[PDB]
């Protein structure tokens, strides 16, 4: 889409709220917790029995702000989205065949986790440009036709 | 379906949010409408959206009216919803889709309003409650 | 996309031995009885009351058909898919508000028909193709970016 | 849910395939591995995915068991799949995106094998039917 010029100040307002080394670790933590059938799709980690093993997990940690670090690139990069995320594209489309209703599960818990965060300071046209960056960068995900 | 431990997480929730119940509808209703802008074609008979405007505030305080109403049926929610079943899926033929984005909204608020108590734990539960809730919705669409 | 030599024949087989004004009509009414809130979006077509009245329903029958020929755009124009359906994508999104996930509820419908009328020609081979240019269809008709 | 006439519609389409389940099951299964490739990754201990495959046709039949079963247990799916469930939802945690994958190959293999019969109204009732079995399976995911 076009870009309006406050959904970028509201964007880059919201990605200012986020330490990855804190959100990247939550957001995936909850999302192999709330969703968890999305383990399956990360069998290199070890365990993920229990939310007690989740969140203790350094492999969790450390792939939630590989996650967080890949959504937040388009940031930078706002008006080449698509290309932007072409490799990653084929990557979880292609070669893992990760459905892509998956990646809107991780970006639901990444928004609730920033809510918990900003409090009320996430107003209701900020979550409605962060939700048009996250519908974005997740149709770059899928696969590309 | 929950489990009993899940039920009981959720009347647990439901009970801790009640005083701040009407502004968690609103914020809902209101960021449904902001953020998924196609969901405001099934309230475009009225003369108003967006959060201030009180039409939006007001239907916000119903809906929650129904989830707490939910929450008290939580053991029969199909047979005990199917007046507003009717309603949803064979009168006004609401997209099955815009329940998942309602719900998604209804959990950033709860989250936003109750960020210590919203743990992955509660989040589970509800988040189970709100798509039961969805599928007793759902029992008339065809 | 890339399309092979085969898959190209293959798609142009399908559409030569189809009736559109068959398809559409049988797909159309299949959709709505099937998935009863898409009527939502054809309250101007004369009665919905139930199976076999939307069955014998003339004005479904000619939108069907217009359904039938708005695919055809893509097959005369398999690699400017996107830009053909864009002005579509506008109308059906905006002018008319249709979800992305209904376009794939029709589509779904479209290949049950398709599958009934070419019998044993409908092979595992020709379905691949098929789904491929549905997929292809339907995520050129919905919204970008 | 399923009504009455859902039920009824289903148990004497089920009827036609009695003969056929080897050959159906199957031929779901080779167009669900082929088609939706995503769905292959549950099978890699498969040393084929064609038709013709020796694992393809001795899990069709069982498939179509466990459908059969289902058309059995219509009145309570819930109640009645959830060893089925523990297994896909739990052990193998398939992704429950995947079921539909399924339901609509079968869905296509019932209207090649039974056009002029296979209507819009049996349609319905068939794909409320696998709908439910898939929720059914869906149990024991958390
Ligand atoms: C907004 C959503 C997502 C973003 C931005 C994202 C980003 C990334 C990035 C940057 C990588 C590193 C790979 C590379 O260097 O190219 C990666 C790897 C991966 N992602 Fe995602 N991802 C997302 C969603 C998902 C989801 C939902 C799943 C599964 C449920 C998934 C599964 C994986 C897997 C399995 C890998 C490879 C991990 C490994 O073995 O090292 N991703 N992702
Ligand atoms: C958990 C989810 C939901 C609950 C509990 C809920 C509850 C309600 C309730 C209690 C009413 C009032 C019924 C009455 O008149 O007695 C209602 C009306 C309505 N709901 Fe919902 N609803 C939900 C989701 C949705 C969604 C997702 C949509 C559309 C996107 C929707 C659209 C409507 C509309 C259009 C009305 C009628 C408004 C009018 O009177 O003008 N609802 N809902
Ligand atoms: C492969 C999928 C589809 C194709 C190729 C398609 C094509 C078309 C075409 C060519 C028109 C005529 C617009 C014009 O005259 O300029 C149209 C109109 C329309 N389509 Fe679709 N469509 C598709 C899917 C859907 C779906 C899924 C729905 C609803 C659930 C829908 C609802 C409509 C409506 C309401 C109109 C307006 C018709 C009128 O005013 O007479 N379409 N479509
Ligand atoms: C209507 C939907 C489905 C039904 C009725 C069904 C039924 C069954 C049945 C009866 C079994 C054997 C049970 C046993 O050994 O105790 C089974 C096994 C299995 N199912 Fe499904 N299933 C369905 C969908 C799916 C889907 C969509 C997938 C994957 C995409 C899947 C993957 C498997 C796997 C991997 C096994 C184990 C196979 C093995 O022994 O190697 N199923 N299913």
């Amino acid at each position: 889409v076009e870009w309006t010029d406050s959904e970028r100040a509201i964007i880059t307002s919201i990605f200012s709220n986020l330490d990855y080394e804190e959100i990247g670790r939550k957001s995936l933590c909850r999302c192999l917790i709330v969703y968890p059938w999305t383990q399956r799709y990360f069998g290199a980690f070890g365990n993920l029995y229990n939310a007690e093993t989740i969140l203790a997990n350094p492999l969790i940690a450390a792939h939630g702000t590989k996650i967080l670090h890949g959504l937040d690139r388009a940031l930078k990069n706002m008006d080449d989205i698509k290309n932007t995320y072409a490799e990653l594209s084929l990557l979880h489309s292609d070669k893992l065949h990760v459905d892509p209703d998956n990646f809107r599960l991780l970006a639901d818990c990444l928004t609730v986790v920033i809510a918990a965060k900003m409090g009320s300071a996430f107003t209701v046209d900020t979550q409605v440009a962060w939700q048009k960056f996250l519908s974005v960068v997740v149709s770059a995900l899928g696969r590309q036709y | 379906s929950l489990s009993s431990k899940q039920k009981a997480t959720v009347k647990d929730f439901f009970s801790k949010m009640s005083t701040r119940s009407d502004d968690i509808g609103a914020e809902a209703l209101s960021r449904l409408v902001a953020v998924y802008p196609q969901t405001k074609s099934y309230f475009s008979h009225w003369k108003d959206a967006s959060p201030g405007s009180a039409p939006v505030r007001k239907h916000g305080i119903t809906i929650m009216g129904g989830v707490y109403d939910a929450v008290g049926k939580i053991d029969d929610l199909k047979g005990g919803l199917l007046s507003l079943s009717e309603l949803h899926a064979f009168m006004l033929r609401v997209d099955p889709v815009n329940f998942k984005l309602l719900a998604h909204c209804m959990l950033v608020c709860m989250s936003m309003i109750f960020p210590e108590e919203f743990t992955p734990q509660v989040h589970v539960a509800v988040d189970k409650f709100l798509a039961q809730l969805a599928l007793a919705l759902a029992e008339k669409y065809r």
